[PDB]
């Protein structure tokens, strides 16, 4: 559910959701084009460290101001 | 020409799961 602004692509809201799940994570690389960082969808507080940086809320509207790309 | 882009992702038009 709408949990941000998209998880992978543009079109929808991440298929798979409960908090937004901010996470800025690279697992070692980041493979797509230039992910705009955490966005979330998914489940709980699990870890949030090591080179995953994530800011998992539970708030309604964890999406601030629809900026994704902007100049 | 012609190949456009099946590159977005973040929005901005549709989508990049093609």
């Amino acid at each position: 559910i709408r949990c941000f602004i998209t998880p992978d692509i543009t079109s929808k809201d991440c298929p798979n959701g409960h908090v937004c799940y901010t996470k800025t994570w690279c697992d070692a690389f980041c493979s797509i084009r230039g992910k705009r960082v955490d966005l979330g969808c998914a489940a709980t507080c699990p870890t949030v460290k090591t080179g995953v940086d994530i800011q998992c809320c539970s708030t309604d509207n964890c999406n601030p101001f629809p900026t994704r790309k902007r100049p | 020409y012609r190949g456009w882009k099946h590159w977005v992702y973040y929005t901005c038009c549709p989508d990049t799961p093609y």
